[PDB]
């Protein structure tokens, strides 16, 4: 052993950086579970969870020698995420407050409360499935910088669930005979317009390979939700003098575009290995028809 | 004929790895263990050191070798005074 | 106007449905969910007491971070590294190394529940738990980071979990067992109920008070702020236990609580026991470690277990006994093998300190004092060769900590061994062996650091070989006596 001077930063960053960013200090190279290939966790190598991670993370056909090098293009940390989201969510809470004062819900067009009951309030199920799914990608991903993006996405998913919960209750107050806050489970389980979505999510939530889970959730399901759920709902709201719902959705859309942005950065990173192009393509090809069927059954219910 | 044992010396606070020889007498074993304990964290004593299986009532004869003892590598022994 | 939380909050966790395109078991596989065959319908009864909503969360947590970082910024010139008692600096190094990346690992136990729990309220609270543990891991990396420039030992705030250093293996084997390596309901019971509610909540409170006593207000405020997050997600294990107990699984619930409390205790005794009784300077000692356990830990476990319809663990008498003895030996193990620690252990054996130990633990001088007698004499006569080891301690195959006992006049030491599938395993207690036997596939092929040493994995097969294996990168990183043997002057 020799004498060495103190480093200005963590040993893993010190060669390349004199003063790394807050993001790097708190986010980089935290999954010690990728250090020992045959024993991810400090347990018997063939413990059940060790077998799970070896199968579904280490052995993924989606491969890179340096996942730990992925960087969130936004470089979000817990602190900066809450700065951002306290802003956005305070805006939404002010929207609810002010639109409630204006008696907005009474101003909507005849029948809109029935469209809301059928096509809007059961989204709490869909959004909860995204929440559960983002949690799964979090726990399986082979880098702390990837998992962190998923953490924040899981929270945004709960954010949208909570908006939907609040607005379902609030709306039911003006329209107490529409089934709002009592029939969403039935609709999710039984209404044909929801069955594409429910089948899609049930199947997605049981794709356990981390790579397949990422690509199906973030490259297929989530953009379909943007184009075929959020945007048409805005359009319908417009046509029915609901001016709150489009503003709410624009806030949720900012979240969805952030998820898109980090996901696209991960694909750019993955594609450093040319073998990944066909792997990612193949998962997209696999999931797209199911997502397109989901979107189609939803869009026609929305408009019926 | 390296033979690892885990040995607890009388009056010490731990068990330690000590590597003995397959043909060491118990006298030689006690000496190799005592080296990691006596004047390190156990005060020295005059008297003969004896070796037994951990927790056992019976002591191994002083001149028995570990080969003859029926001990297996990595088993636990105590080193104690008469 | 806004509608009060109580009016709409139920809709936030109205999120269970009956799967039909895959089966319930495919969606919630027992190996990841741990539902013990209890159907989705039943888990809807899950009743967590405390509510948190996303708008409230982001607003309060923004404020908490603003404060914590403002304090840090305001105190930048306090010269904590230079002016603190060495015992305090070693407290910090040990704390950050054992804890920071472990908090980050807790995100995973929380995520396991967020995805795999059959209880909808558990899934939402675990999402906030994922966020909370992210905060904690990030805070406890960002804060010690300023110290990297002062002392290479602070690198271990990041490095410890990436190492094979013995105490790091102990922490990972524990955390991997209760946090990252089991099904959702296990994590709820073992992490949130047994460890977070049972230990860390009160530990962090004590730590924050010690920090303030040590004059480190940045750290005091950091730890207080973190502790305020705990109840939000620590609350999850109690309701899961209630539901198991209601659904014919009391025996399984009790077993998991029993295992997790023991495992937590052994790690607590090595990491925190010594800090309280040996590192914290005498005059700043609020109480002893046993007093802490009696004031903050034991009665609390007893009452919450009674409250659930559970019983005291079968080993309760042993636990109470261990409180008098174990940490004194763990301290001696850490100090004598100090070169293997990433922090500088304080011996804590001035005569003044020995009197304190005697009144807190009658018979201390006739037990541990006997060993410390020999050690002190060696230091005073500059026989330093005799104050450093030339072998490895024998290590428990469960806790990953050395096999210890009571030394001196009342010499009693017991190893609980087990032959299993053709291998000889050694444990540091009856309870550790029992824990192994409750779930052998979790543990059976794991090799402790001494198993690795004997098997040829550590080269050369020597002290220096072991130190390189353990991830030390320079002379300065290896633990030394905290006060550079200045305590011997009082002897
Ligand atoms: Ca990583
Ligand atoms: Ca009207
Ligand atoms: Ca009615
Ligand atoms: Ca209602
Ligand atoms: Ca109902
Ligand atoms: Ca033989
Ligand atoms: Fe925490
Ligand atoms: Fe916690």
């Amino acid at each position: 052993f020799e004498s060495k001077k103190p480093m200005r930063t963590w040993s893993h960053l010190a060669e390349m950086r004199k003063k790394p960013s807050e993001y790097d200090i708190v986010s980089r190279k935290l999954h010690y579970s990728t250090n020992n290939p045959d024993s991810p966790w400090e347990l018997s190598p063939d413990s059940p969870m060790n077998l799970w991670y070896k199968q579904y993370r280490n052995a993924s056909p989606l491969k890179h020698d340096n996942w730990d090098a992925f960087t969130d293009p936004d470089q979000l940390v817990y602190r900066t995420y809450n700065l951002m989201q306290d802003g956005q969510e305070s805006y939404v809470q002010s929207l609810f407050d002010q639109f409630n004062e204006r008696e907005h819900d009474q101003m909507v067009r005849e029948g809109w409360e029935h469209t809301m009951a059928r096509c809007y309030s059961p989204l709490r199920y869909l959004f909860h499935c995204l929440q559960m799914s983002s949690a799964y990608v979090q726990q399986m991903a082979p880098a702390s910088t990837i998992s962190n993006c998923c953490i924040l996405q899981t929270a945004d998913s709960l954010r949208w669930l909570t908006h939907t919960a609040y607005r379902t209750h609030e709306l039911s107050l003006t329209y107490p005979d529409a089934g709002l806050g009592e029939h969403e489970r039935e609709l999710w389980e039984k209404e044909p317009g929801w069955q594409g979505l429910r089948e899609l999510m049930e199947k997605q939530l049981t794709a356990f390979d981390w790579g397949e889970a990422f690509v199906s959730l973030n490259l297929v399901v989530k953009p379909m939700i943007v184009e075929s759920i959020f945007k048409p709902l805005q359009q319908q709201a417009w046509e029915n003098n609901d001016t709150l719902l489009p503003l709410l959705i624009d806030s949720q859309l900012k979240d969805a575009e952030r998820h898109s942005r980090w996901s696209k950065a991960l694909v750019k990173h993955a594609l450093e290995n040319p073998d990944n192009h066909a792997v990612i393509e193949g998962w997209i090809e696999k999931w797209r028809p199911l997502a397109d069927r989901a979107a189609e059954a939803y869009l026609s219910m929305l408009s019926s | 004929s390296a033979f690892p044992v885990h040995a607890a010396f009388e009056k010490d606070f731990l068990v330690q790895l000590v590597v003995v020889d397959l043909n060491d007498s118990m006298d030689q074993v006690a000496e190799k263990v005592a080296y990691h304990c006596v004047n390190r964290r156990v005060a020295p004593r005059e008297g003969v050191m004896r070796v037994r299986k951990h927790r056992s009532t019976e002591l191994f004869p002083r001149d028995m070798t570990i080969a003859e003892s029926g001990l297996n590598p990595t088993e636990v022994i105590d080193v104690v005074f008469e | 106007a806004m509608h009060p939380r109580k009016d709409w909050y139920e809709l936030t966790r109205a999120t269970n449905w009956t799967p039909s395109y895959v089966t319930e078991e495919q969606l919630f596989p027992e190996r990841m969910s741990g539902h013990m065959g209890i159907p989705l319908e039943k888990w809807e009864s899950y009743d967590e007491p405390y509510k948190t909503s996303y708008p409230e969360y982001v607003s309060i947590q923004r404020e908490k971070d603003a404060g914590a970082y403002s304090v840090k910024a305001a105190l930048e010139r306090a010269k904590i590294y230079e002016n603190s008692d060495p015992g305090w600096i070693s407290t910090l190094k040990s704390h950050y190394g054992a804890i920071a990346v472990g908090e980050y690992a807790a995100v995973t136990g929380e995520g396991r529940m967020a995805r795999f729990s059959k209880a909808p309220g558990n899934r939402n609270m675990a999402t906030f738990g994922m966020m909370d543990e992210l905060r904690h891991g990030q805070l406890q990396l960002f804060f010690p980071h300023e110290y990297c420039k002062k002392d290479r030992q602070f690198d271990w705030a990041w490095r410890a979990y990436h190492s094979n250093e013995w105490a790091a293996i102990a922490a990972k084997h524990f955390f991997d067992d209760i946090i990252t390596g089991r099904d959702a309901i296990s994590v709820a019971i073992m992490l949130t109920f047994s460890f977070e509610t049972g230990f860390t909540n009160m530990q962090f409170l004590g730590l924050a008070a010690d920090a303030a006593e040590a004059g480190d207000y940045t750290f005091a405020n950091l730890i207080s702020s973190i502790q305020t997050d705990e109840s939000r997600h620590a609350q999850q294990g109690g309701p899961a236990l209630q539901l198991l107990i209601e659904n014919g699984k009391r025996e399984e619930a009790q077993k998991k609580v029993d295992m997790a409390i023991w495992r937590a205790w052994r790690l607590f005794a090595v990491l925190t026991g010594p800090v309280m009784d040996y590192y914290t300077p005498l005059e700043d000692r609020s109480q002893s470690f046993k007093e802490f356990m009696y004031e903050w830990i034991i009665g609390q476990f007893e009452r919450s277990l009674i409250d659930l319809g559970l019983d005291k663990p079968w080993y309760w008498d042993l636990f109470l006994k261990d409180i008098d003895e174990l940490h004194h030996s763990y301290h001696m193990g850490v100090w004598y093998w100090r070169t293997t620690a990433w922090w500088n252990p304080a011996a804590g054996v001035t005569p003044e300190e020995r009197d304190w130990l005697e009144e807190k633990y009658p018979g201390w001088n006739k037990r541990w004092g006997r060993c410390w007698d020999v050690i002190t004499e060696n230091v005073l006569n500059d026989r330093m060769d005799l104050v450093s080891p030339e072998t490895l301690p024998s290590v428990c195959n469960m806790s990953q900590i050395p096999l210890v006992g009571v030394p001196g006049d009342d010499w009693n030491i017991e190893v609980f061994s087990l032959e299993h599938n053709g291998r000889l395993y050694h444990f540091g207690s009856e309870v550790d062996r029992w824990v192994f036997q409750q779930d052998p596939v979790q543990y059976q092929n794991h090799m402790n650091i001494v198993d690795r040493f004997l098997a040829g994995q550590i080269q050369p097969m020597t002290l220096e070989g072991a130190l390189k294996y353990m991830g030390f990168q320079s002379i300065e990183e290896m633990g030394k006596d905290a006060h550079d043997f200045a305590w011997a002057d009082k002897c």
